RNA sequence: GUGAUGCAUGGCCGUUUUUAGUUCGUGAAUGAUUUGUCUGGUUAAUUCCGAUAACGAACGAGAUCUUAACCUGCUAAUUAGCGGCGAGUACACUGUACUUGCUGCUUCUUAGAGGAACAUUGUGUGUCUAACACAAGGAAGUUUAAGGCAACAACAGGUCUGUGAUGUCCUUAGAUGAACUAGGCUGCACGCGUGCUACACUGAUAUAUAUAACGAGUAAAAUAUGCUUGCAUACUUUUCCUCCGCCGAAAGGCGUAGGUAAUCUUUAUCAAUAUAUAUCGUGAUGGGGAUAGAUUAUUGCAAUUAUUAAUCUUGAACGAGGAAUGCCUAGUAAGCAUGAUUCAUCAGAUUGUGCUGACUACGUCCCUGCCCUUUGUACACA
């Protein structure tokens, strides 16, 4: 018997905490989906309350904590989404890397609109972290869907 | 043990842990830290 | 017979009905003297001289007046009755001289017919001002 | 037709030297029962000069201190002042204002080599000047500011040395004789 | 017969839902109600440290209620939106009579 | 003291026996649990040192655990 | 003066057509010469107002205070204490500390309408919560409003 | 505040492919270019159409650059 | 400082003038004639 | 582990930086490199026009949407109404303020939706190109204004005291974990900020009408029994804002209406600058309040370090302001309040909203600080 407006905020946290429930867990696959393997998952939150950028970010962590070469893991990544169909790409690998000094290096094709609310409705980014041996080597990634039409498509037959 | 239901004590931030800058604006219960990047999965559309 | 009509103008909205009668005005249980400023009375005495009260003599227009400012209430009640004249003169009295109605108040000005749209704005980051900032030390 | 205070129509004005009449813009359109209109200056560079000047005074005397932003009480003063204007000399309020605000400009300033001024400025310091005589009238002279003011503008309408306005100005000028 | 809902769109298809299943079965049908939007809105610094320009950020949640009546059996109206409801979309029921 | 009774530990080795899945809290001071009619600040020391003989599993979060029960658990502490 | 040009038609069938201050001004001009009520002797060592930080100085504040909220109770058939102590808010000066808005103080506005529930004037009732006039109110201030308006038109 | 090439090259692209249905008048030929064209913003909408406007004043009085 | 005193065109403004009065005791004497500011007559 | 290391790191953020800048494919000109990316014109902007060993691209800029506005006699009325008559309480005479109740009706109180603003039309400047002007309709002509998103590269900027984000080093029973008692950041020659309160009669003071908006709001009382006010066990929900009727000058206290909320505070209406007349009529003055002891009630178990708070006593500086120095062009500065956050109690803090709608600029490179071109460098930590 809660107010509607507090209870937005209620199921609005919940809906973040099993966000944070699927990023901690799903490592092995992608998203099929979330209901409203399985049994586990549905007992842990009933007891508890009584070609995608995503998937292709999560492959990042998965193909560099391994200690593969960081260099052809993101010449690899920027090959699986265009061979997805991601119209641009980019991707970047902050940290110590192998050195004493921070440092930081771009991966880009295509547009990558950066700045207005288009670009933030059209763009896909996704940021993880990756504990290594000296530090942990923060990722960045973003992967744009193809053009609802964007505003600056014009074409007349 | 001095415990009582009154103060910043009998409540923190539900994910940091510390009683450090907790907004209970709509009884959210989150600090500001923490919250800051829970603002668009929540639903806060940071607008105008 | 009876026209309800709307005057929206800064804070205030104006609500009026010209209905059938004798002149009797009415705003709110009050008279369109006791509102206070005698010169926003006169503001709003502009038309009656601008049209004339023979013909106010012929028909009622009721008020309700509600919220705003005390400028926007007068403000939005001239245009109210002008509305309402108007809609009257098109509907039930008479044509030919609305048109000379609308030119009458028209060469006074255009704004009684339609006010503006001046509006405050949402202030802006940075001190208590909506552009000004705090004072800053070196 | 309107009535300034449901007294005055000033239907009949002086010629002064016909440039700062545009200035004072005193017409029907800017006829008022009482300043403190609606009026608006941000879009261009006459409706500033199209404020009738009794607004010029309405909003310009107005500061002093704690008094800053207190405006109806301007539209008080001058009210009253008005009264006496006319009270304490024969002659229309609002005409003799129009004397002081037209003898009440300086006529040049070098300000870096001296420089005429413009109508508008020729207003514009006739105001700050009569305005700022009013302030330190009001402060440490026993009599108060409206009986102030009914000194000051006929002083400055008369050509009487009383007036801080006319020093002023004197001093202003003074500063041509030395460069130009 | 109430609705509630922030993304609009949503109000809008399960609304429009609404009125064919009645003009299907010729019901007493009592008209829409159109209430103004609420909007929650909090203000946030950003820089988790102290150090820099103090800076903050505003939000907004926009928030879509409107109301129905029907004089149609309850658990007929109830199977015929639950059949065609988001449960992103809440919805309670109420009956009129003339 | 805060001698831990041993029907106490039998009681909470039949409450997760009986469903698989846990979740304790961290926090202790809670006068009690939702499925347990017990005091809880007994558990999670229990349960922890299960975990740390590689039976039961945490993947862990927030102010959660979210605990789970191995193949190789029904088996060790059963008895 | 107070006094402008009518060209339309009036009504002057109540009190609210009227003046206000004024009306209540003769309103205590006929209540000092009838003087059903007190003075009383209780208000005069009470401020009327927290805020307020001085004495009324005008041997007629209870009284036209009085007059005051009876047009309130005019206008507005259900008011109330709170009600009142709004409509009777003042300024406070904190002295280093900034202005700040404050009610007005409760027992004078309770005692007033507790002398016009004696007076009979006004009543209560559980619908219409706030005050509401009884129709010999509505009667005696109608009345009351035609005999002003009479002496000042004529 | 100039205009830019984005919308200057959106309103080169149209006039070619059917000038026989372009008209004299501001409105028609307005009301044509979202007919025709398909920006999604109705401020571009009308912005190319007022620019498309202004080069079809320049015919009839001498070259103007294309068609 | 304060010289004027009660003891001795009915403007306020100019019999003060004429009279050097205070303008408390330059109202009294407008009544004393006659029988905030006002417009006058 | 809020122990060291932010000069070992992540992320975030703050700065260069709200400017106009950045890069690539191919082509052309031992090399670093250059051109493209420009003499000029224009501009919000490498924004465009144009010239052009460059041609063609990508980012950035541009843009989108909310707030105000007009319509869509669309769409309709909850918690908004409009009527109409049902009886009137008092008047007019051949309708009215205050009331009860429903339904002919939705521009009105409103939002679902889109539309409308497009140098728009003509009279002008401009290589007649880019652009810029007047007048006008129109609510909307400075992109209708105001809000956010910030490329490349960098700083050895801040933070490992935010996190179970984190490397390395460092420590745990005499902790570097937790709790409990008391204390401190409120203590003070001073200095600098952010601010809060006067120097009055343009004001000091008492009465009241005409006042809006963003607003925000629900594992514990008490009673009974037993033991002898306290403990244990049982029953409603007090534990939000509050309206009302009472008590107390007040603070505050009591019992209840409403509401998880366009429904109750409250909204046919919540503050202040008001108002018109009234006391004063610039006399360190009655202005103005730095300053006091005495206390009364609330807040929390605890108010001493007078938290907060009602009254009486108080009477520093203050005559418009040292050298210096900050911010600021439209319903904005300023004045005035006020909402919200942090909240048991506490703005003198921070973030929003509204009222009064001020003096003047269709600008300049003088200072300061940026951007571009050329030029000189013995500078490159620049």
């Amino acid at each position: 018997p809660i107010s509607k407006k507090r209870k937005f905020i209620n199921d609005g946290v919940f809906q973040a905490e099993l966000n944070e429930f699927l990023a901690r867990i799903l490592a092995e696959d992608g998203y099929s989906g979330v209901e409203v393997r399985i049994r586990e998952l549905t007992s842990l939150v009933q007891k508890r309350f009584f070609l995608c950028a995503m998937a292709q970010a999560e492959s990042l962590r998965y193909k560099l904590l391994k200690g593969l070469a960081v260099r052809r893991a993101c010449y690899g990544v920027l090959r699986h989404i265009m061979e997805s169909g991601a119209k641009g790409c980019e991707v970047i690998v902050s940290g110590k890397l192998r050195a004493q000094r921070a440092k930081s290096m771009k991966f880009r094709d295509g547009y990558l609109i950066s700045t207005g609310e288009p670009s933030k409705r059209f763009v896909n980014t996704a940021t993880r972290s990756a504990q290594l041996k000296q530090g942990v080597l923060g990722i960045k990634v973003k992967i744009m869907l193809p053009t609802s039409i964007l505003p600056d498509n014009i074409s007349v037959l | 043990v001095h415990p009582k239901k009154y103060g910043q004590g009998s409540r923190q931030c539900r994910v940091c842990s510390n009683k450090h800058a907790i907004i209970r604006k709509y009884n959210i219960n989150i600090c500001r830290q923490c919250f800051r990047e829970r603002a668009d999965i929540i639903g806060f559309k940071k607008y105008r | 017979k009876r026209v309800q009509t709307f005057g929206k103008k800064k804070t205030a909205v104006a609500v009026a009905t010209v209905t059938n009668g004798k002149g009797l005005i009415k705003l709110n249980g009050k008279n369109l003297d006791l509102v206070e400023p005698y010169i926003l009375k006169t503001k709003v005495y502009e038309p009656l001289w601008l049209i004339g009260s023979g013909k106010l003599k012929n028909l009622d227009i009721r008020i309700r007046v509600k919220g705003g400012g005390q400028t926007s209430q007068i403000y939005a009640i001239r245009q109210a009755i002008g509305k309402g004249i108007i809609s009257y003169y098109q509907k039930y009295v008479d044509e030919s001289t609305k048109k000379e109605l609308k030119d009458v108040l028209l060469r006074y000005d255009r704004s009684l017919l339609v006010g503006d749209t001046r509006r405050c704005e949402p202030k802006k980051f940075g001190g208590k001002g909506a552009r000004a900032r705090y004072q800053k030390s070196y | 037709d309107i009535k300034l205070f449901k007294k005055w129509s000033y239907e009949e004005i002086n010629i002064a030297d016909l440039s700062l009449v545009d200035c004072i813009a005193v017409s029907q359109k800017a006829c008022v029962y009482t300043p403190h209109t609606a009026g608006r200056y941000q879009k261009k560079r006459f409706r500033k000069a199209l404020c009738p000047i009794v607004e010029r005074l309405v909003n310009s005397m107005m500061m002093h201190g704690r008094n800053n932003g207190k405006k109806l009480k301007a539209i008080r003063i001058v009210a009253y002042a008005f009264e006496i204007i006319h009270l304490m000399t024969g002659e229309n309020p609002l005409q003799v204002f129009v004397n002081a605000v037209q003898k009440g400009g300086p006529r040049e300033d070098s300000t870096r080599q001296a420089v005429d001024v413009s109508p508008l400025r020729r207003v514009n310091q006739a105001i700050y000047l009569i305005c700022t005589g009013a302030r330190n009238a009001a402060f440490r002279n026993i009599k108060s500011i409206s009986e102030c003011l009914a000194e000051e503008i006929i002083n400055c309408a008369n050509e009487s040395s009383s007036s801080y306005a006319i020093k002023k100005k004197d001093e202003i000028e003074r500063v041509a004789k030395a460069n130009r | 017969i109430a609705l509630t809902s922030k993304n609009l769109r949503a109000i809008e298809k399960v609304c429009s839902d609404i009125m064919k299943g009645a003009k299907e079965k010729n019901l007493n049908v009592s008209g829409p109600v159109r209430l103004p939007v609420k909007t929650l809105r909090i203000t946030t610094r950003k820089s988790p440290c102290g150090e820099g320009t103090n800076t903050w950020d505003r939000f907004e949640l926009r928030i879509y209620k409107r109301l129905i009546d029907l004089y149609s059996q309850c658990e007929v109206v109830t199977q015929m939106t639950s059949i065609n409801i988001d449960p992103v979309v809440e919805v309670e029921v109420i009956i009129t009579d003339s | 003291y805060s001698y831990i009774p041993k029907q106490n530990k039998k009681l909470i080795y039949e409450y997760l026996f009986k469903e698989g899945v846990i979740v304790v809290e961290k926090d202790a001071k809670i006068p009690r649990h939702p499925h347990l009619n017990v005091p809880n600040l007994h558990i999670m020391m229990t349960l922890k040192s299960l975990k740390s003989r590689n039976y039961v599993e945490e993947k862990y979060n927030w102010k959660h655990q979210y605990f789970i029960l191995n193949n190789e658990g029904i088996e060790y502490l059963r008895e | 003066r107070l006094l402008e040009p009518v060209p339309f038609v009036k009504t002057n069938n109540c009190i609210k057509d009227v003046d206000a201050d004024l009306f209540i001004r003769s309103y205590a001009t006929h209540l000092k010469l009838h003087n059903k009520i007190t003075y009383p002797k209780w208000c005069t060592f009470v401020k009327t107002g927290k805020g307020r930080k001085l004495a009324p100085l005008n041997e007629d504040w209870y009284f036209i205070r009085a007059s005051s909220i009876l047009r309130r109770l005019y206008l507005h058939p259900d008011i109330g204490v709170g009600f009142l102590r709004r409509q009777f808010s003042s300024k406070q000066r904190r002295g280093v500390a900034p202005n700040h808005t404050s009610l007005a103080s409760g027992k004078i506005l309770r005692s007033i309408l507790q002398q016009l529930e004696n007076l009979g004037y006004v009543e209560q009732n559980p619908k219409k919560k706030g005050r509401r006039l009884t129709t010999k109110g509505e009667n005696a201030i109608n009345n009351f409003a035609r005999y002003i308006n009479k002496k000042v038109y004529n | 505040r100039v205009r830019t090439k984005t919308i200057k090259r959106a309103a080169r692209q149209i006039v070619e492919k059917y000038y026989a249905k372009l008209t004299l008048d501001f409105q028609i030929n307005k009301k044509i270019t979202e007919e025709v064209a398909i920006i999604p913003s109705k401020r571009m909408k009308n912005k190319v159409a007022g620019f498309v406007t202004h080069l079809m004043k320049r015919i009839q009085k001498g070259p103007v650059r294309g068609i | 400082k304060l010289n004027h005193a009660v003891f001795i065109v009915i403007t306020p403004s100019a019999i003060a003038e004429k009279y050097k009065v205070n303008l408390s005791v330059a109202r009294a004497v407008i009544n004393h004639l006659a029988d905030s500011q006002k417009l006058y007559t």
